Order: structure tokens, then sequence, then C-alpha cells
RNA sequence: CCCGCAGAAGAAGCACCGGCUAACUCCGUGCCAGCAGCCGCGGUAAUACGGAGGGUGCAAGCGUUAAUCGGAAUUACUGGGCGUAAAGCGCACGCAGGCGGUUUGUUAAGUCAGAUGUGAAAUCCCCGGGCUCAACCUGGGAACUGCAUCUGAUACUGGCAA
RNA sequence: UAGCUAGUAGGUGGGGUAACGGCUCACCUAGGCGACGAUCCCUAGCUGGUCUGAGAGGAUGACCAGCCACACUGGAACUGA
């Protein structure tokens, strides 16, 4: 069985965008809501919808620059394993701010870039390049 | 006010003595993992009254004998 | 014009039914000093005519590479073969700090400060091109800009 | 006991005295409690050369801490004026 | 550089150890053990037992020679 | 390597062994030595090549290159023994001083007179 | 301390002159530059990668004077501040004192005006200086005291000051055998014979 | 510490020069003598040995040796591999251990935020000051990546309930 | 080096210490510690630090300063804050 549906999702996006797919599926949830709404907030997808009741599912647009993909690539830095936690003074920058990073504060789901004007930490997520 | 730790038991009974098995997490250094770290306490009692895997709060005192310097204070159901 | 340049020649034997016989191959750099980065490896019978065909090859192949100030844009890494090339941008002062084989092809892009180390294999042929694979892929706010956002 | 005294951490021929609180037991370059100034004889025509927070020593007499012969004669020198 | 205290004096070969090494009996001296010269290496010469050959001796150790001169 | 083992089981650094027995954080060490011999070395090379066996002061007997051109060195003598192997012989991990102790320098040598303990021509 | 050698050497090793001799003429006839010296240095050069670093270190070096271990601590104090190294290298060098009295005219040569120095000829805000090596500030006024003023030795540098080009981060004077030290040199002010990235990249290795 | 006197007078050596690695020819010896950190040189024209001339590096030091770290991503957390190169147990079930779908409530352990106490001084680092300058000495600040207690936040993980 | 512990683990009472205490005694109960490495062996004074390293790390604990231990070998007490 797997063990993490959230670098499920990010493989979905790599293995899409790749592919040169446009609709990616998967099973909602919330984490899985509000980090594709902090990919839309920055850019990179399209569009995120749902649809469903018993088993909602999650159904993510992908985005296209020409015939190149928007997204360069996307990694699982904290993983189920070992988890990392970087606190105001330790939030990393993504490729000199070009990237963000995705974190978890105590209030909510953020960037790296928004976490530092925020002016708090938690668990980093991923990279988006 | 007091400072105070909460554990649980796991362990045999004797006259007036309990010992308390207190888990607790600390980030490993090297690797960063988050590891579970066992802190064993002999413990002073009301009258042996504690049963066992329940989870006590605890507090230091004075010794009372050979490592026993905690003393029990309030218990969350106790038994099973 | 350019600026052309030379890494290293080494000697290649066929080796056949009347005995030996030695070939030579050069490698080659060629830059515009604001990117325009190509190379070019070539091979022949006596050594002057070696690399005057390795520059040859040199004036195609050619890529547009992003810069600013005197450095990158962005941390970069690049690999190809055993080879892998990581290197940072360490803007303004500092001067170049960078592996053999890689300063050739560092410098003639244009670059005059900044930091980069071989890791795996150092050998010149798989240094030359780990570098302009990660010089290529190299982003900008300009780049970013026109595929999102502000 | 507790006594406020001269401790030597300058150079060969060129005495720079910490003064400084401690016990009389240890070393004089030894343990103490606290700084509370410093004092170049050597000096030079700079204004600053002798420091002393008199707040400090003003509590360690008070607390009854007794003052070395050389730091009673450079706060009786310093006073609240020279 | 090289100064001329090295002797030369002659000898029978007793017998063919491995490794180009042979015991010689010299005329005067003990028996020596002998290693073969470069130059008969060099030219592809190979040698056998109860030959007389001339065998270079050195003051620092006297139970080593060296073959110097040919079958 | 997994993270949880690595956990369990740390990694763990090379021994890193040193070339000399002579060891002890000296980089000189005294001996009385025997028997000086003068050994051919490897087939790739040739020559007689005079090699020393050293009797150290710790009782470990070592053998030991001789340099520079002969030398006075015979029986029960002292002389001082610093490393570096020399390859092309067998097992030969140490060198002798010349001009020190009971060893003789090089007489007649006018080059490199740091090695082979020569005071400077004077005329 | 010092060379102490033959100057014109160290020109014809570099081939550009470190005008070390140069005081009456700046002749070509002794110089023979770009020709090398001794035996072999006619042939054509072919210079390594790792040998034109190592020749702009010690073209850089043989202009003022120093030695490696004085040069090296010019380094690691220009590496710890802000902003370009080899500039602020060349700031440091060009701090000296025995440098700013070949700058003022006051010595023919720049051996001369440490010998002026350590003679102790010269004197910064009155105090006298022995260390060619001090580091001159801004606002620094410099002169010739009483017993070396005056003489041969200063008289015949001050005709064949005039010929130079003149500083831009100094006043000259000397109309009274002093100068004003105004504000630090920058990389425009400095000739441009260096390659400043180069002589701090032999370093980093 | 300062002044005076005399006169270039009293004061430069050491390693290295085949490639790596900055810097070359001749003579002697002839796989001998010997050099060699590594790959290697020398068997009659040795840029690698010995000597001389020339050259290069560094300086009252220079070189060798020993010892430690670096280069070494060559124990690889950051930062490595395991088809054929060293490397997946012969295979399976399983306790201790690691990790865990999805929804809500709650707790605030982990985690994140702030404050206080503490983190000796010397050191390290920065901005200044004083010894002819520097080394050295020294003023103040920052640093001391830490830890404990208290007050907050509740996204995520853990506990607890459905 | 995988089993190790009888004052060993706990209680009551007596004695003892400046004072907590199996600290030390009598009696009672049968526990304690143990793979998050007990016990045993080898080796080692520890730390603020030094050295190296881009950092993470690695090696190391002379000098300076804090603390402990030892004073020919082995054992004990007196005097005294």
């Amino acid at each position: 069985s797997m063990q993490d549906p959230i670098a499920d999702m990010l493989t979905r996006i790599r293995n899409g965008q790749a592919a040169n797919k446009a609709a990616v599926t998967m099973p909602s949830s919330k984490l899985k809501v509000a980090i594709a709404n902090v990919l839309k907030e920055e850019g990179f997808i399209e569009d995120f919808k749902v649809e469903g009741d018993t088993k909602p599912e999650l159904e993510l647009t992908l985005k296209y620059f020409q015939g190149k993909a928007v997204v360069e690539s996307i990694q699982r830095v904290s993983r189920p394993g070992l988890r990392i936690y970087k606190r105001k003074d330790e939030l990393p920058k993504v490729m000199a701010g070009l990237g963000i990073a995705v974190v978890s504060t105590s209030k909510g789901v953020m960037t790296d870039r928004a976490a530092r004007q925020a002016g708090l930490g938690g668990e980093i997520i991923c990279y988006v390049a | 006010k007091i400072r105070t730790l909460q554990g649980r038991v796991v362990s045999d009974k004797m006259e007036k003595s309990i010992v308390v098995a207190i888990e607790r997490f600390v980030k490993h250094p090297i690797y960063g993992k988050f590891i579970k770290r066992t802190t064993k306490l002999h413990v002073h009692d009301e009258n042996n009254e504690c049963g066992i895997g329940d989870v006590v709060e605890i507090r230091e005192c004075r010794p009372l004998s050979k490592t026993k310097s905690w003393t029990l204070v309030r218990v969350v159901e106790k038994a099973v | 014009e350019l600026q052309e340049k030379l890494i290293a020649v080494n000697r290649v034997s066929k080796t056949v039914k009347g005995g030996r016989i030695f070939s030579f191959t050069a490698l080659t750099v060629v830059g515009d000093g604001n990117g325009r980065v190509g190379f070019g490896y070539g091979k022949a019978r006596e050594v002057p005519a070696a690399i005057q065909k390795a520059m040859e090859k040199a004036r195609r192949n050619m890529i547009n590479v992003a810069l600013n100030n005197g450095t990158l844009q962005h941390p970069v890494k690049g690999v190809h073969t055993g080879s892998r090339v990581f290197m940072q941008p360490a803007s303004e002062g500092t001067g170049i700090i960078a592996g053999g084989a890689m300063r050739a092809v560092l410098e003639v892009a244009g670059v005059h400060n900044v930091l980069a180390k071989a890791y795996g294999s150092t050998n010149p042929i798989n240094v030359v091109r780990a570098t302009i694979d990660g010089l290529e892929n190299m982003n900008s706010p300009e780049m970013v800009a026109a595929k999102r956002g502000k | 006991m507790v006594t406020i005294r001269l401790a030597r951490h300058g150079a060969k021929k060129r005495p720079f005295y910490q003064v400084v609180v401690a016990d009389s037991r240890n070393a004089r370059n030894g343990r103490f409690i606290e700084r509370v100034g410093f004092f170049n004889p050597i000096a030079s025509e700079k204004e600053e050369g002798t420091r002393l927070d008199l707040d400090r020593i003003a509590h360690w007499v008070g607390q009854g801490a007794t003052i070395s012969d050389r730091v009673a004669a450079l706060i009786k020198e310093v006073n609240k004026a020279a | 550089a090289k100064e001329k205290d090295t002797i030369r004096t002659e000898g029978v070969v007793t017998e063919a150890l491995p490794n180009a090494t042979f015991r010689v009996k010299l005329d005067s001296g003990p028996e020596i053990l002998a290693y073969i010269s470069g130059k008969m290496r060099m030219h592809y010469i190979r040698i056998l037992p109860g030959d007389r050959v001339v065998v270079e001796i050195t003051p620092y150790d006297p139970t080593r020679g060296r073959i110097v001169y040919r079958k | 390597a997994t993270v949880n083992q690595l956990v369990r089981k740390p990694r763990a650094r090379k021994v890193a062994k040193s070339n000399v027995p002579a060891l002890e954080a000296c980089p000189q060490k005294r001996g009385v030595c025997t028997r000086v011999y003068t050994t051919t070395p490897k087939k790739p090379n040739s020559a007689l090549r005079k090699v020393c066996r050293v009797r150290l002061t710790n009782g470990f007997e070592v053998t030991s290159y001789i340099g520079g051109e002969g030398h006075n060195l015979q029986e029960h003598s002292v002389i001082l023994i610093r490393g570096g192997r020399v390859k092309d012989l067998p097992g030969v991990r140490y060198h002798t001083v010349r001009g020190a102790l009971d060893c003789s320098g090089v007489k007649d040598r006018k080059q490199a007179r740091s090695k082979y303990g020569v005071k400077r021509p004077k005329a | 301390a010092r060379y102490l050698g033959p100057k014109l050497k160290l020109s014809r090793r570099e081939g550009t002159d470190l005008f070390l001799k140069s005081g009456v003429r700046a002749i070509d006839t002794k110089c023979k530059i770009e020709q090398a010296p001794g035996q072999h240095g006619a042939r054509k050069p072919r210079l390594s990668d790792y040998g034109v670093q190592l020749r702009e270190k010690q073209k850089v070096r043989r202009i003022y004077g120093v030695l490696e271990r004085q040069f090296r601590n010019y380094y690691k104090e220009a590496a710890r501040l802000k902003g370009n190294t080899g500039e602020n290298l060349l700031a440091l060098l060009e701090g000296r004192l025995d440098n700013v009295v070949y700058r003022m005219g006051f010595g023919a040569t720049r051996a001369e005006a440490r010998q002026l120095v350590s003679h102790k000829a010269i004197m910064v805000n009155g105090r006298v200086v022995n260390i060619a090596s001090y580091q001159v500030s801004p606002n620094d006024v410099v002169s010739i005291r009483e017993k070396a003023k005056k003489q041969s030795r200063v008289k015949a540098a001050l005709e064949l000051a005039e010929q130079r080009e003149k500083p831009t981060w100094l006043e000259v004077d000397a109309g009274k055998m002093e100068g004003t030290f105004k504000r630090k040199p920058e990389r425009s002010d400095l000739s441009a014979d260096i390659n400043e990235h180069l002589i701090v990249e032999l370093y980093s290795k």
C-alpha cells in the first residue's frame, strides 16, 4: 500500500507534465486542495476542481507555456519517514526566489515567500521549480 | 506553580513502590529522525493505589531511598 | 569577434594489421562573452590541423545563455555521463573559482565571478556538455514571467 | 570572602588591570564573580583609562565586600569628580 | 660519480637457481650468488652451468656476484 | 542506505593505518644495527642497492635503505632512522640519515647538501 | 628582507618593465625587453594556465617589492572586507608608506623611497616612521625632516619628479618638502596593467 | 626612548628545474654508480644519475621526515551505490521496531511564534582605541547555532473520542 | 562480552550523618536492571576551546581559564569552619 498520497500527487503532476496531458485525477482531501490552491496562486497549474460525494475526486488541469511544460520539476522534501521543520529565520528559498516552496504553518498552507512575510515557520512539503 | 511530567506505569508493584516509564520525543541530531526516548523512574505513592498501564502525573521530591526521588500526584483512568 | 580557446589534446591509436597509427583529438570552446557559447571536438592526422577542424565545428552548435552583471541567474546543477557539475552565482567581487576544463567553458560565456565544482568523473569530454546542459536550462525572472504570474 | 581587587591580564612590561569582584582564596588570574572596571596605569593621552561602575561597587560594599588598597585609592581618585 | 673499486675475477658456474640467479664458485673466493647482467637479457642470451665466466664482486657485500662476461 | 537503518547502526570510518611501525608520533628513532647487504631490486630495474638490518631501540627489527655513494657503516653502529618507502626493493620503509651519529656524510658531494650530510665547501 | 638582486632581470623575465631603475632615462639599450634573461630565453615560452597565474602574482609583488608572507597578510585582510578582494588588495599595497613617497616624488625609486623611510627621513603627521609597510590614512600630511632636508638625495629626485603623470588621489604640494594624502585610490585611478581576478584566483586552490 | 660620531663599512642562504609543476644545455658514468612522492629514468649523444654553467621558487630561514584534517561525494545526514564492475539473505510466515487511507470534534505532546532567566570570563567575529606600525594589547557591541520555565498560535503530525 | 544482581530491589523499625538516603543494622516481602545495549573487557581525565573544513562534519583537549582526581606503594583516623 502507498504511504503518502501527497508525494503521489506530486508524482502525478511531473508524470502528467512530461507526458503532456491535460487532466490529472486523484482522490480528494483538504491538504491536496490547499496545495493546489498555492500552485494556482503562484501560477504553475491552470485550475483545480473536485467532483464526488462518497469518494470525492480532485481533477487538476495542467498548464503549458508552449510545447514546453510550465513546471520544471517538483520533489517531496519532507517525507513520511523523515520530518523536516523550518523556523522563521531558517525558511529556505528555491532557486534564488524564482521557484517557491510549500510550507504548512500554524496559519495554514503558504509559500516560503508568504511565510517570511507572515513571520512564522513550520513543516516544508516540497520545492516547486 | 510546580513543574511536573506525565508517564505510564508498565511495571510491577511493591509496598509503597511503583516504577514509571516516561516516553518522550527527541530529534536525533546526526540523522534528523524523531526518536522515542524512555525515561524510567522509581516513584513514591499514596499507599500503592495505582494499577498497571495507566497514565500518571508525577513530580520531584526529596530522596526517599535509592533513586526514589519522585512522587505521584494524579492518575488518569487507572488500570484497564 | 568571438573568444576562442582549446581545453586539451589527446592522442588515440586505431591499431590495425600493419601496426599502430596515431590520430589526435582536440577539444575547443568558443563564446561571445555575452552568452553565445559553442564547442567543437575534432580530430586529425597531425596536431595543427586538429585544432582548426575543432574550431570550425565550434561555430555552429551555439547556445544562448542568460547573464547578469558578471554571473549566473540562480544556482544550477548539471550532469552528463559520469560527470556531475555544480555551480552557484556568488554575485559581485569574488572572482571565478572553478575546476579544470570547467574554467575554459565557463569563462567564454562571459561570467567574471562564479563558484563551481566538479563531482563524479572529471574526464574533459564529459565535463563538457554537462556544463552546456546546466547553462542551457537556466531560468531568469523574465523567463518565469513569460510562463506565469508577475 | 568577597574582595574588590585588581587582576592583571595585560602584556609583559605593559600591565592592564581589570578591577574585579572575587573571593580572596582564588588566585589573582583565577575564578571571579564579576568584572566592574579597568585601570590602565601605563595609559595614553586619551581621556578614557580609569573606569568603574559605582552602582556595582556600592552594591558590593553593601553586601559587605572589602576593597584592595589600589582600588580604594582609585575610587577616592575618581570620586563623583576627580 | 662512480668509483672503480669493484673487482672482477673469474669462476665456474656450479648451479642455476630460479630468476636467472647462479651459484658460481670463484677461483680464490668462496661460492657466491651471482645474478646475470643486463646485456645478456638485452641481446636474448641464456647460459648454462659448468662454464667459466667473469664475475664482478663488490667489497660491500661479498656474497653477491654479477655475471658480466659471456659464456 | 535507509535513514532508520543509519539511526540503528551508524556509518563507520576506515582505520587509516600508518606506513611505518616506527610510529609513536616520532620523526626520528635510534637503533644499533647488525648486517649490511647489497640486494637486487625487482626485475624492471637492475642494480645492487645498499640495505641494512636495523634493530631499533624499541625492540623492533626492521630493514632500511642506505642512500648516497658508499658508507662507513658496518657491524654494531648507532644510526638515525627516518621514514620513506623505496618501492623497487622488497619491504624497505625506512632510510638512514647520512652525516648523523656513527654515519659518514657523502665525501665529494657538492649539490643538494640538505641530503647526504655535507657542510658547505669554503675556499 | 628585500630582493637585493639585479633589477632589470625581473623586468626582462616578466616581459614588461617594473620601473625599478628608471631615474635619468627610460633607456631601451640596457633593458633588452622581451628577450628574456639567461641562455635559453630566446625560444617562445608557450606558458601554462597555472604559469600565467603564477607570473601575475610575481609581476604585482615585484612592483611594490614585497615578500610572499607579508603579501599574504594583505590578501587575508582584503578578503575579509566587503567588496572586491583584488581592489582591496591593491588599495592596501598602494596605502604603504614607502609607496606614497614614490607617488609624491620625494624619492627617485621605490628602493630609494624604502631607504629614506628606513633611514628616518620621512615623517607622517609629525611622527617619524621607520616601518615601510605602515598603512597611510586619509587626511595624512607627510614630510621630510630637517637632517635629510636639502641634501643631494632629495634634490636630484625633485627635478626628475616633474616628468611623471601625477596621481589623482593625493595633493602633491612639495614647494617646501611635504605632501598630503587626501583619499583612497579606486580601480579607475590606478593602472590598467593588473588582471585583478587572476591574482586573486591563484590563492583559491 | 632620543641625540651624536665614524664609514658601504659589520651582516644571504636553501631547495628545485622528464610529466604532474613555475623553471635547460654540456660534460662524466654506461641497467654500473645511483635517483625516485607518483607514473618511472640509467644497458654510449641521460633536458630525470654525478659535476659545471644558466634558470626558477622562498627567505633568516630553507628542505626532508613524522603527526592531523583537507582534496575524498573514497562511510556519501546535508552528499553515494547494490542487472552484468565490490553489493539483494535460498525462500516464506511472523513477534519487538519503523511507517500509515479518509471525515469531524478535542487536546496542544511534537512542531511553530513571542518574552523572561540562563548560555562564566578569555577565545572566535565586527566596529573602535593605544604600543614607530604590525604581530601583540585593549574599549564597546554582536556572537555564544544551545537549554529550561512561562504566555500564545493550531495548518501539519502524534495522543484521545466518534 | 547476553544474561547480570543478597544489602542486590522495596517496605517497616532501630542506629548513623551537618542533611536526604540500604548510609549502616535487625526483621519482613520478592523483586531490581536488561537489546533505547545490562554486565564484562580494552582504551580514555572532562569541558569553555584549539586545529582543519564552504558548511555540515572530522580530528583533538598543549598553552590560557573552570572543575574533578592523585601526592614513594597499601590502609586508617585525628585536629579543625
